RNA sequence: GGAUUUUUGGAGCAGGGAGCCACGCAUCGACCUGGUAUUGCAGUACCUCCAGGAACGGUGC
């Protein structure tokens, strides 16, 4: 049957092929890997970063490259990733894959369809093509990612990452706090919480609305984040700080003060002289109940804290948009607008009447008698069908003869009079 | 009858006993003192029968005309 | 305004009443309020012939023809 | 030809004449099927007859699916996961294909609704007990190459296999 | 001032219908009747989260761009502020 | 207009108002609205007060509400009597 | 009405609409009339017990409708 | 004479609604319109069956109101005025 | 008979409710060209039969041809061109 | 074409015995001879009966005035 | 500006019991085994009849 080997083969041919994709793109332009691999460094600390004068001069080794936008670099991250997916896919699945009187067998087989008139260069060109959409040069998009789009990912008010939009969150706020003494930016105050978060919260922390909004937020956050940074292994990530969240905990709350002793993150909110009653209590009932109605908010809150630190540019860079805005006039606020706007509708790569037939007298009800009791809607229209083929057949045919004395012909029968009186 | 409609209908039996059934499945027994044009009904001396059995002795009553499902004199 | 259904007239039709009642006829006519006349109609089967559906108590309508 | 996004949004999408949803991709030469995520699960029916394709596998989660006519192909295997992309399907038709062992039919046990099975036109066909050994491996088939699978047969394929 | 509709337009809402579902939407226009236009919107049915610990979300439902005729609305309630797209 | 609720069957409300009297309300909600009519209008909403509100659920039950709005929709039926007396 | 505006925008396309007793028909809107009156063809119909059939043309009363989806094509009437 | 004017006039009362669905409406009046639509604020609403949930702010339809609860000290005799 | 768009069944095994009747005759005939409809009745004058109409003239002449006795549900259907065109062809056409 | 109060006009001068199928009560419908009516479809019936369904059971009523509220539909009957 | 498509309502009410498993009444429908009739050129509520089976589905109380 099917030869195992020929599959392998393609397999290894085809993640090859990615590898070469995704290579050339970090080739024309380095920030794809830069920019993601600088985030990266914040998140797994070992990861060793190129020389600051590469990322700088954007270059790899000897040629600087063409700086490109925003929603470029971004755009080909999303491409890179569905890539990495399919690359994924094909080895796991080779993974899970991994005689003379039979050659001339085949070899006989192979005779089958000799008439086979066909000129066959589509298999590593429709591949290599397949990874590499207009007539010559309109899309950056492989045919692969043809239907790829951001904006159906990012908000303007994102512009793919550059901003988290919060004026949502602030809404929403609002209505939580059941007032309106706090801004915008008294909001954004708030957020930079996030020992704070836990020992100085905005609200108290066991309020139903407050955990619910914490949660919405949190959610947010983090879709945004790995969003933001489609090239950085989103599991990897996720798993690191569960760990985190599981193993810091529980010795010491990880949250450990040289008055008050240990801390209870989220369930308790209670301190502890030292870490023996502390391990006592998380086995009581108490923590028991706790640790059993608020782990999720708990972890939720927890990761809104580490997302909100690996974002910790974004934040900033943000909260400095709102006050410029803030600061702006009218005119200045609506042209910077009209720019956001146009950076998010960009390409990623740059190249009768009545009034009338009453007039005229048409379009009223009229009908001749001697045409199969015709109906006409104009009074100019019965002189041509006088002046007509059918109707001078009726007359002709009827014995009635043609041409202009019997012009003014309504009926039947009095035309027939009439040309008694002609003959 | 030579055409008999629902308003003159209703007002030959006004200073009549009659009965009207809702639409909840209630009845209720009594003099018609009065119809408006919203077909609201206005009854003196009424009796409420559910279940077809007498249930309340009631008096003056007014009934919403969306409630109504039919009448009869009786 | 009239109810758009010119395109429906004289065509079989299969009609769902509130109730979960249903019934088929063939549609003869209509006012603004989308009360139907039905002919040949039957009970979803009992034939009761030409009927008086009012608009009122139409949940929706489905074509047997083209 | 490459079965593509834009290949699945220019297609006849029409009511077939059993009143389904069905989208017609007769013809084309497809020799891989992919990219159905396009299709956006709205299809009863989808007709991929006459075209290249050689294994049946490689859909996205699809729970309208109930129907696949996949006449004169060259289907030669069928996938492993099929149930858990295509947890309604009901009528799967095969007619002239390339199945060729009673073994390859084997994927067709996970595929739980699966009532309506034509194979016929298929080497397998001819081999010894095939009527059988399906009625046994896919005893969710009702209609086995437009027979109606009998309860005999089923007492018969339970003593062989047993 | 007619603003209290006006107000919370562009606004997430919560709007509750009259068999007791929850559609949540960004709401971006009313009428007369208050049939209602919701952006992205959601529809949920067991729970209104308040933080259940257990899970937020069970029987949610992705629905998209959403008129709803106002015969079949009960009430609304502000659920977050306008995404800023 | 002032006629028809004069005299038609509105007038049990007309009078109810004019006499200060009391009046059995019973109630779409399966309740009952015992109280005097401070005021009404065409759909039968009105302003009572010193409601004895009363029902079942069996047991009966009951409770004060001494100034109230009715939407004139659920009601079925009112009933002026010799109840005041 | 604004919504209505917007639904006749939709005719056309395809569209999915829920009736007052749940039963949910998605095709494509051929006709929407100012009450909400509907007229489509091509329709997928999901009953409340899960079922499925199909239909060539139906036409639903707008004070029956509960609601409908249209498509996000219409997303981009924003000045009020 | 029209009810809806004397409601319409509450505006910064604080009543209790009971709904034709049941439910339970507590908060203080921002508006009521003509279709008897009405607007809250700092509201605790009691769905039948539930533990009340509070909102800042919730808008009744008014078709779906069954009747209003008003505050003892209400003056009707004055609201009753035009 | 001259060659036709739709091809006339019967012989047909009328146990098989008719919803199933039209799915399989869909499925089996689907080997040729489009079937753009299917007509078949349980009344008397009518059951045991059915008229498959197909887009194409030259998939109508290969079914009959092809599936001339395949036995289906138990028995050998026999097959003809119909006598008259179908109203769906007459209206595809003008 | 025919209009649907027309033949309401027609089952008034023919004086056929009706049939009227209830909104949202199955279990009980309502028969007489339709005497008059008006704008709101609102009927005068004549020696009419409550026909239960479920009981195969007439109860009888006389001269009745139906609130058109109540209407599904309306069938004429030979009896 | 309360009379059929929205805002003056057609709503209201009814489920535990027995030892994870099983369930009263009425109506309609395919439906499943046997056997049996029919060989017929159409556009469809449905479709032979006879006997047996329903730990089947839907609606209402």
């Amino acid at each position: 049957m099917e030869t195992i080997l020929e599959q392998q083969r393609r397999y290894h041919e085809e993640k090859e092929r990615l590898m070469d994709v995704m290579a050339k793109e970090m080739l024309t332009k380095k920030s794809t890997l830069r920019d993601q691999i600088n985030s990266d460094h914040r998140t797994r600390a070992m990861q060793d970063r190129y020389m600051e004068v590469s990322g700088n001069l954007r270059d790899l080794y000897d040629d600087k490259d063409g700086l490109r936008k925003e929603e470029l670099n971004a755009i080909s991250g999303p491409n890179e990733f569905a890539e990495f997916y399919n690359r994924l896919k094909q080895i796991k699945e080779f993974h899970r894959k991994h005689f003379e009187e039979l050659l001339k067998a085949r070899e006989n087989p192979s005779e089958e369809a000799q008439n086979l008139v066909e000129f066959t260069d589509e298999e590593g060109y429709g591949r290599y093509l397949d990874l590499h959409y207009i007539n010559l040069k309109a899309s950056e998009k492989l045919d692969y990612i043809t239907y790829l789009s951001i904006f159906d990912q990012l908000f303007d008010i994102p512009k793919e990452r550059k901003n988290a939009e919060y004026k949502r969150y602030l809404e929403m706020l609002l209505e939580y706090l059941q007032d309106y003494t706090d801004r915008v930016k008294p909001l954004q105050d708030q957020n930079e919480l996030f020992e704070k978060k836990w020992e100085n919260g905005t609200f108290p922390g066991w309020p139903k609305e407050t955990s619910s909004a914490l949660t919405h937020a949190g959610a947010h956050l983090d879709l945004s984040a790995f969003s933001s940074w489609e090239e950085l292994a989103s599991l990897g990530l996720d798993r690191l700080k569960s760990a985190l969240l599981a193993l810091g905990l529980k010795c010491g709350g990880t949250l450990e003060e040289r008055a008050q002793r240990l801390f209870s993150t989220k369930g308790k909110s209670l301190e502890s002289l030292d870490t023996s009653l502390f391990a006592k209590n998380p086995k009581s009932k108490g923590t028991k109940r706790d640790t059993e109605r608020n782990k999720d908010i708990a972890f939720l809150e927890a990761q809104i804290y580490e997302y909100v630190e690996i974002l910790g540019e974004q934040r900033h860079l943000t909260h400095e948009n709102v006050q410029r805005k803030q600061a702006r006039t009218g005119e200045e606020r609506e042209e910077e607008e009209e720019e956001q706007i146009s950076e998010s509708e960009s390409e990623d790569e740059e190249n009768i009447p009545y009034w009338l037939y009453k007039l005229h007298g048409l379009n009223i009800n009229y009908n001749c008698e001697i045409c199969g009791n015709y109906t006409y809607r104009g009074p100019k229209a019965f002189q041509r069908h006088f002046a007509e083929w059918r109707h001078a057949h009726g007359m002709r045919c009827l014995g009635i003869p043609n041409t202009a004395h019997f012009a003014n012909v309504t009926q039947i029968e009095d035309a027939v009079s009439l040309w008694a009186k002609l003959k | 009858s030579l055409p008999l409609n629902p308003k003159p209908f209703l007002n030959g039996l006004t200073g009549k006993p009659v009965m009207v059934k809702l639409k909840w499945g209630m009845e209720y027994k009594g003099y018609l003192v009065s119809v408006d044009g919203y077909m609201n009904m206005q009854l003196a001396n009424t009796e409420e029968y559910i279940d077809g059995a007498l249930s309340g002795h009631l008096g003056e009553v007014l009934i919403r005309c969306n409630n109504v499902l039919y009448i009869r004199g009786v | 305004h009239p109810p758009e259904l010119k395109k429906f007239m004289d065509k079989k039709l299969s009609l769902k009443l509130n109730g979960g009642r249903h019934v088929q006829g063939i549609l003869r006519g209509f006012d603004p309020f989308m009360n139907l006349v039905i002919d040949e109609c039957v009970e979803m089967q009992n034939n009761i012939g030409m009927v008086v559906i009012r608009g009122n108590s139409i949940i929706m309508l489905e074509a047997l023809e083209r | 030809v490459k079965l593509t996004a834009e290949l699945i949004e220019q297609a006849a999408q029409y009511t077939n004449a059993v009143r389904d949803r069905e989208l017609d991709l007769r013809g084309y030469k497809i020799p891989v099927i992919e990219n159905l995520g396009a299709t956006l699960d709205q299809f009863d029916a989808i007709d991929f007859s006459d075209n290249e394709i050689r294994k049946l596998d490689g859909f996205p989660l699809l729970r309208r699916l109930k129907t696949l006519l996949v006449n004169n192909n060259r289907i030669c295997r069928i996938g492993e996961g099929l149930d858990q992309a295509l947890p309604c399907l009901t009528e799967l038709i095969l007619t002239n294909n390339s199945l060729v062992e009673l073994g390859d039919l084997d994927p067709l046990a996970s595929l739980k609704s699966l009532t309506y099975l034509s194979i016929l036109r298929n080497p397998v066909t001819n081999k010894k007990h095939y009527r059988l050994y399906v009625i046994y491996k896919v005893p969710q088939v009702r209609v086995l190459d437009f027979q109606k699978v009998k309860l005999k047969e089923r007492q018969e394929a339970e003593k062989m296999f047993k | 001032k007619s603003s209290k509709m006006l107000q919370h337009i562009d606004y997430r809402m919560r709007c509750i219908l009259q068999d007791g579902r929850i559609f949540i939407g960004t709401f971006k226009a009313f009428d007369k009747h208050m049939n209602l236009i919701l952006c992205d919107c959601d529809e949920f049915r067991k729970i209104k989260p308040k933080n259940s610990k257990q899970a937020e979300r069970e029987e949610k439902r992705v629905l998209g761009l959403v008129l709803l005729r106002g015969e079949n609305l009960v009430s609304m309630t502000v659920e977050g502020p306008p995404p800023k797209d | 207009e002032e006629e028809e609720f004069n005299t038609g069957p509105l007038s049990v409300l007309t009078q109810s108002v004019k006499n200060n009297t009391q009046v059995l309300i019973n109630c779409r909600n399966n309740k009952k609205l015992l109280g005097r009519v401070k005021a009404f209008d065409r759909h039968c909403n009105m302003v009572l007060e010193n409601v004895k509100e009363m029902w079942t659920e069996p047991v009966n039950k009951d409770r004060y509400i001494s100034k109230m709005f009715l939407r004139g929709d659920s009601v079925i039926v009112v009933l002026r009597n010799p109840l005041i007396a | 009405g604004v919504p209505i505006k917007v639904l006749h925008e939709a005719e056309g396309h395809i569209v999915t609409c829920e009736t007052n007793t749940g039963e949910v028909y998605r095709g494509k809107l051929i006709e929407a009339e100012d009450n909400m009156n509907c007229q489509m063809s091509n329709i997928t119909v999901t009953y409340r017990d899960g079922r499925v059939a199909q239909l060539e043309q139906v036409y639903i009363r707008g004070s029956k409708i509960r609601f409908l989806i249209l498509p996000d094509m219409l997303k981009n009437m924003l000045k009020s | 004479m029209k009810l809806v004017r004397f409601l319409m006039k509450l505006s910064h009362e604080t009543v209790t609604i009971e709904l034709k669905n049941g439910t339970q409406v507590h908060g203080t009046i921002t508006g009521v319109d003509v279709s008897m639509n009405t607007h809250l604020k700092a509201v605790k609403m009691t769905l039948k069956n539930r533990e009340p949930v509070q909102l800042e702010t919730l808008s009744i339809r008014g078709n779906n109101i069954r009747y209003f609860i008003l505050p003892d000290s209400l003056p009707l005799d004055t609201l009753l005025v035009d | 008979i001259r060659p036709n768009h739709t091809i006339y069944i019967n012989n047909m095994n009328d146990k098989i409710k008719k919803e199933e009747l039209k799915r399989s005759l869909y499925a089996l005939f689907s080997q040729f060209g489009h079937v753009v409809d299917i007509v078949a009745l349980k009344t008397m004058k009518m059951r045991g039969q059915a008229f498959v109409i197909f887009k194409e003239l030259g998939s109508s002449t290969n079914a009959l041809r092809q599936l001339q006795g395949f036995p289906f549900y138990g028995k050998p259907m026999r097959i003809q061109y119909a006598k008259t065109d179908s109203d769906i062809i007459s209206k595809m056409r003008g | 074409m025919v209009q649907p109060i027309n033949l309401i006009f027609r089952y008034l001068q023919n004086r056929s015995r009706i049939q009227v199928w209830l909104y949202e009560q199955v279990n009980m419908r309502i028969e007489g001879c339709i005497i008059g009516f008006d704008e709101y479809m609102n009927l005068v019936l004549d020696d009419a009966e409550e026909i239960h369904s479920k009981t195969k059971s007439r109860k009888q009523l006389g001269r009745i005035m139906l609130k058109g509220d109540n209407i599904t539909l309306l069938q004429s009957v030979s009896n």
